[PDB]
């Protein structure tokens, strides 16, 4: 094998677990203290909700009999009572939203080209497989040897592979759909969709034969206490 | 480089064997003036003993010092035989006038005066005289004297007046002596006498007080003499009138001074009658007597303050010949009177045993107290240097080793185990049937790491270093002498002699056992062999310790040829180590009955090859099953027109990673790994520059085939050839365009491999294709050695050895034979640099920085651990210790690291998330609440 320096890991393998670790860290508290609602007013947050209930409905109205179910269907769309033909209506938005979509990989690679600069000419590590030799260009950065194992590996690259492998661990200790990772607008056209899926939709009152599967069996009563 | 001087390398100035030397200068000057064998001049400090300024010469004997004299503050010297005379600055350390003399051998120097100045230096030559002056070296005068053809001059005198006296002799026949005048130089008188016992004036007789002609005359056990200043016959005068007597087969001699070589010379003068025997004796107008006798004295020196002269004796506590303990006192004698000096007594102790001081050179000076206080550079058999100051504490000086001045053969011996370490290689191999056993082991060698750890809250403990990086060398000395340096320190753990080693003999040493054995001690075995005589004998000793093991060594009763190394082990892990005798026999060693056995199931596969350079012959041999050789194979390269120079083979501690290298085209090429490769490089015995030639055979070791038979038109040697896993490099002169070339042979294989499983040199039917490119090296050349790794990862360098003493570290990439003439897009590929004839110098690439290595001899690379240091020893006349990185140390911290940075962005990226956290969760409650 290779006889390592042993300060190689006291200050090139540790501390790149450490900062990868909290620099995920840093990046999803930036995240969660960045994200600002969006201001509102009645009209969209109203049509949203509106849509909401219409296709809940559209879900599930079979627990509902059909007069009623039809009588939502002449609400909505129905020219005679009104309702969805009636209703209806660098920029600093698009920097931001862009500039927030950036910072959720870019800081990696910074990370990443900071760290091949300030540990340049290192082996690191031996990754347990055998990797390709056309492979060497990139995992042994900063290396001047030819017949080098592919399996060995610089900084970067081990950096670069704790910066993929650590994302399960954030979704262990930080909370389920972590931020940290490296991975209506229109109303009037969603009107116009709910329509005509709403026209294609069917009544299935689903009460209709409940009774039937409900006599079949008799009736669980155990647990009471 | 990268000027981090003095970190790990260490460099030691070391002059050879002093065959002249002088201490006479003024007592602030603090100089000595020494020319060595070495072709070397020097002047060393005296309260110190270190180099002001040295001058090295030509190696061969063109160069060579045959006489030194020195003259207030420029010391003059003569060299190549009386072919060039200099003068040397003592204090700036450079020359003041060099000049060319005529032809014939030089026999004797010596000064003259005009009135009461030195101003002139009489120079004669076998058949001349001549005269220079001092502030030029412009040549006075030359006189041929008279019947010269015949006569053998041995002595020249002068003095204040004015007149110059020259004496030769012809064996066992009369003798001459010539007046010469210092202001003309023509031949003012000449005398003969006859001396029908007379063999030779310099090493017999000599001249005292008023240019008194003294021959010592053993065979009437009397003391002729010659009143030269106006006697024409010599006078008789037995010691028996004197209470003395000559020694049995041996030549008497007798030592007179001259304090100026203006003033006449004291009357008193020593006398060696007999080894281990002096006398002091004082002639006074045709009489003479003795004034002391020093029996059992080994040496004797002369010195002068400026008024009066003292006389130093040598001799030790108490004879037990040889002495009793090594322990030699030194006494001084006042030349007026033989009288014992009060307090000047010094003694002093040689280390070693078996040697005994050869040289004595005394240095007076006057005290505080008008007392004539003396130090004194004793130059002993083994060419050690020491100074010997008369105060009682620290009786020794300077204590120099100049015997390392020519070094022979040096191996690298690991350091022992360290005690941390020690264990780790005692619990292990137990191999317990029971897991139950295993885990008590191991939690018990728990706990005491544990306890050694809580605990925390010079050869006797050397250690190994945690790299392997600091090694100990062990080095042999061509003098006879054995030494171990710590290659980390460059300081002398253990000296050794072996008695009676004659200088030309040649030396082996070969590392028997190492020190990963902890049981065992480590083994090495030195095997010398006088040449005059043929005899060989092996000298086994600890490399560590340096005593002698005592397992002795067999008694190699018939003369040697060659010596091997094989990879097998006896039970104690000591390699096996056969020699053939000159009846072809073969000789083991330990020679154990496991060794047998295991050599004698494994004797068909151990060949050897014997390369006699006279009759320009090869042979190679198989090894049978009763230990004996036959006659396996033999060529014969004709001596008629070419001699043999170099059968440089492949190191065997060596491993390739690599066997195939990528061509790119997604293909491999194969390379042909031969261990039995011979690269036998020869001379053409034609001397023309027009059509000499160097011949390279790249002949196997086994079956006798020629691989390949290169020969170079139009070139001439020295040449210097390194073999290594594949190639081989030899520069060479070329002789058509006057200027150094180098010639890479690269041996590769068909695009697939023969052979993966095994090696055999007798199935490799297919020749490998060699690869031929010569380039131009801008500059000679003194030693070359291929950087070695353990395990060949890290790229290999060229260790060029330049007669300026730096270490150029060419890269062997740059001396690929592939480099193609025209580029192309698979060199593109390959990325290979376009063919350039020319190899720059560049200074930067230099592995030591100005600590040259003058006339460099050999260059020793060791794998040392880790990957990407190589050891590097440059011995010659300085020798010199480094690592080189040819891969910029690719598995090491940077010296550069910037641990404020990184710990600082630790610990402030840390309070960060803490911060931020504090933050995020201050902002998420209120964002609920709003
Ligand atoms: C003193 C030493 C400095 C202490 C450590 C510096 C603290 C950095 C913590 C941090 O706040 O940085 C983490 C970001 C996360 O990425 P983000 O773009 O999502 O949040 C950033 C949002 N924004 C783009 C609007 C700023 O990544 C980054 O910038 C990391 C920047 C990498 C530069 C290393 C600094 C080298 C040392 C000097
Ligand atoms: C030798 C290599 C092994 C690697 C170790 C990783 C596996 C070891 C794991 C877990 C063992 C700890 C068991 C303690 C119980 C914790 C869970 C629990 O039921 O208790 C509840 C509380 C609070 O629940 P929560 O919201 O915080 O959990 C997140 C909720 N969920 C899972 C839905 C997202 O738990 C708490 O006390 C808060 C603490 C939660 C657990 C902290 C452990 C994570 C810390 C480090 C992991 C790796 C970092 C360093 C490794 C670098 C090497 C590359
Ligand atoms: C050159 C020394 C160690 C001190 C490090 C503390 C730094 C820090 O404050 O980072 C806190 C992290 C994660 O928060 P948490 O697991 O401690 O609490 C549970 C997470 N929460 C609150 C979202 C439920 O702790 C950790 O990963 C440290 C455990 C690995
Ligand atoms: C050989 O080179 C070394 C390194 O450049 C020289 O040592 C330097 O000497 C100067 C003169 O006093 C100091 O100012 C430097 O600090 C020294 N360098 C280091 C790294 O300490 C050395 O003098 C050179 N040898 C000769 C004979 O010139
Ligand atoms: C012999 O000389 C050595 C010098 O190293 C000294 O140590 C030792 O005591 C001496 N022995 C005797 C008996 O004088």
């Amino acid at each position: 094998e290779l006889l390592l320096d042993s300060n190689i890991r006291l200050w090139v393998v540790l501390p790149i677990v450490i900062i990868t670790f909290f620099v995920g860290m840093i990046r999803h508290y930036v995240s969660i203290l960045l994200q600002s609602d969006k201001k509102l007013t009645q009209e969209q947050v109203s049509d949203s909700q509106v849509l909401i209930r219409s296709r809940v409905l559209r879900e599930n109205g079979k627990y509902i009999p059909k007069q009623s179910f039809l009588t939502r269907k002449y609400y909505f769309n129905n020219p005679e009572d009104g309702f969805f033909k009636k209703t209806k209506r660098d920029p600093t938005m698009l920097t931001d939203m862009m500039k927030g979509n950036v910072t959720n990989v870019l800081p990696m690679i910074l990370i990443g080209g900071w760290i091949n600069m300030t540990f340049s000419g290192f082996v690191t590590t031996k990754v347990p497989f055998p990797l390709t030799l056309r492979f060497k260009p990139m995992l042994q950065q900063g290396i001047e040897l030819l017949t080098l194992d592919a399996s060995w590996v610089s900084s970067a690259s081990w950096y670069f592979l704790n910066v993929f492998g650590l994302r399960s661990i954030y979704s262990l200790i930080l909370g389920q759909d972590n931020a940290a990772d490296q991975s209506p607008a229109d109303t009037n056209k969603a009107f116009k969709t709910e329509w005509e899926a709403l026209e294609l939709t069917d009544h299935q009152w689903a009460l209709d034969d409940v009774e039937e599967e409900l006599m079949a069996k008799d009736l669980h009563f155990e647990g009471m206490f | 480089y990268e000027d981090q001087v003095g970190k790990f390398d260490w460099r030691q100035q070391y002059v050879g064997k002093v065959k002249f030397a002088s201490l006479e200068f003024s007592p602030g000057s603090k100089k000595l003036v020494v020319a060595t064998e070495k072709n070397v001049i020097a002047a060393l400090n005296s309260r110190t003993g270190e180099i002001l300024w040295r001058h090295v010469d030509k190696g061969t004997a063109e160069g060579a010092v045959d006489a030194m004299l020195l003259h207030g503050q420029d010391v003059i010297t003569v060299s190549n035989g009386g072919r060039i005379m200099r003068s040397w600055e003592t204090n700036i350390g450079g020359l003041n006038w060099e000049i060319t003399l005529d032809s014939g051998s030089f026999q004797a120097l010596g000064l003259v005066g005009l009135q009461e100045s030195v101003r002139y230096i009489a120079v004669l030559k076998k058949t001349t005289l001549a005269l220079h002056h001092l502030s030029s070296g412009h040549l006075k005068w030359v006189e041929h004297l008279p019947e010269s053809d015949s006569i053998h001059y041995q002595m020249v005198y002068s003095y204040g007046s004015g007149v110059v006296w020259a004496l030769g002799v012809v064996p066992f026949s009369h003798v001459n002596i010539v007046k010469f005048n210092v202001e003309d130089g023509e031949i003012v008188q000449q005398v003969r006498v006859s001396t029908p016992w007379l063999q030779h004036l310099s090493g017999a007789c000599g001249v005292v007080d008023e240019a008194v002609l003294v021959c010592p005359d053993p065979s009437s056990r009397s003391l002729q003499t010659l009143a030269l200043e106006t006697e024409w016959e010599l006078r008789q005068i037995p010691l028996q009138s004197l209470d003395l007597e000559f020694g049995s087969g041996f030549q008497p001699r007798v030592l007179p001074t001259q304090p100026n070589p203006v003033d006449a010379s004291r009357a008193q003068f020593f006398l060696h009658l007999s080894p281990s025997h002096y006398a002091l004796l004082q002639y006074h107008y045709g009489t003479l007597s003795l004034l002391k006798n020093f029996p059992q004295t080994a040496l004797v020196s002369f010195a002068t303050t400026g008024e009066k002269t003292v006389a130093a004796v040598m001799a030790c506590r108490n004879e037990v010949l040889a002495c009793f303990n090594q322990t030699y006192t030194i006494n001084l004698y006042l030349v007026e009177t033989g009288r014992r000096l009060l307090d000047t007594t010094i003694t002093f102790s040689l280390e070693q045993s078996g040697t005994r001081p050869e040289r004595l050179y005394i240095q007076v000076f006057l005290k505080k107290d008008d007392s004539v206080g003396y130090r004194a550079l004793v130059q002993t058999e083994d060419h050690l240097l020491l100074f010997l100051q008369q105060l009682a504490g620290k009786v020794v000086l300077w204590s120099r080793e100049e015997s390392l001045a020519e070094v022979v053969c040096l191996e690298m011996v690991d350091l022992p185990l360290t005690g941390a370490q020690a264990e780790l290689e005692g619990e292990f191999g137990k191999k317990a049937d029971g897991l139950l056993g295993m885990f008590l082991k191991r939690l018990s060698s728990q706990l005491i790491l544990l306890q050694a750890w809580t605990s925390h809250l010079n050869i006797d403990t050397l250690a190994r270093d945690e790299f392997n990086l600091q090694k100990m060398m062990v080095m042999v000395t061509a003098s006879g002498k054995l030494f171990g340096i710590e290659s980390s320190s460059g300081t002398i753990l253990w000296k050794q002699y072996l008695p009676n080693v004659k200088p030309d003999s040649s030396f082996k040493l070969m590392v028997q056992r190492t020190t990963a054995h902890f049981p065992h001690p480590p083994q090495c075995t030195l095997l010398v062999k006088d040449k005059e005589s043929g005899m060989s004998s092996l000298y086994v000793f600890n490399p560590i310790f340096g005593k002698w093991s005592q397992v002795a060594p067999p008694v190699l009763k018939r003369p040697i040829l060659q010596s091997l190394l094989l990879p097998v082990m006896d039970q104690d892990y000591a390699k096996v180590l056969l020699l053939i005798d000159d009846e072809y026999k073969v000789t083991a060693f330990p020679a154990t009955r496991n060794v047998l056995r295991q050599l004698h199931e494994l004797a068909p596969s151990i060949f050897f090859y014997l390369v006699d350079a006279e009759q320009g012959r090869l042979c190679g041999y198989r090894l049978r099953k009763d230990l004996t050789t036959e006659l396996s194979w033999e060529l014969t390269i004709p001596p008629e027109v070419q001699r043999i120079v170099k059968v440089k083979g492949k190191r065997s501690s060596e491993h390739v990673h690599s066997q195939g290298r990528v061509m790119g085209d997604r293909s491999v090429l194969y390379k042909s790994l031969n261990p039995n490769l011979l690269a036998v490089v020869t001379e053409s015995t034609d001397a023309h520059h027009e059509r000499t030639f160097i011949g390279i055979f790249l002949i196997d070791g086994v079956t006798g085939r020629i691989i390949h038979s290169s020969v170079q038109k139009k070139a001439k040697g020295p040449v210097h050839i390194v073999h290594s896993e594949n190639w081989v490099v030899y520069q060479y002169w070329n002789t058509k365009a006057r200027r150094n070339e180098f010639t890479v042979l690269e041996l590769y294989e068909g695009t697939e491999q023969y052979n993966a499983t095994a090696f055999s040199s007798l199935d490799r039917p297919q020749l490998p294709q060699v690869l031929q490119q010569s380039y131009i090296f801008p500059s000679s050349i003194s030693a070359m050695e291929a950087t070695i790794t353990e395990r060949g990862i890290t790229s290999r360098h060229l260790l060029i050895g330049l007669p300026s003493g730096a270490i150029l570290s060419l890269p062997k990439a740059l001396l690929d034979p592939r480099r193609p003439e025209i580029p192309t897009e698979q060199s593109r590929e390959e990325n290979l640099i376009p063919y350039s004839p020319d190899v720059q110098i560049h200074a930067e690439r230099f592995i030591n920085y100005n600590q040259t290595v003058s006339r460099m001899r050999g260059i020793y690379t060791a794998p040392s651990g880790l990957e990407s240091t190589c050891l590097v020893v440059a011995y010659g006349l300085d020798i010199y210790q480094t690592r080189v990185y040819p891969s910029k140390q690719f598995d090491v911290l940077k010296d550069d690291y910037d641990y404020v940075l990184i710990s600082s962005v630790l610990f402030g990226l840390v309070f960060a998330t803490m911060i931020t956290k504090r933050l995020a969760q201050v902002k998420l409650l209120n964002r609920a609440w709003r």
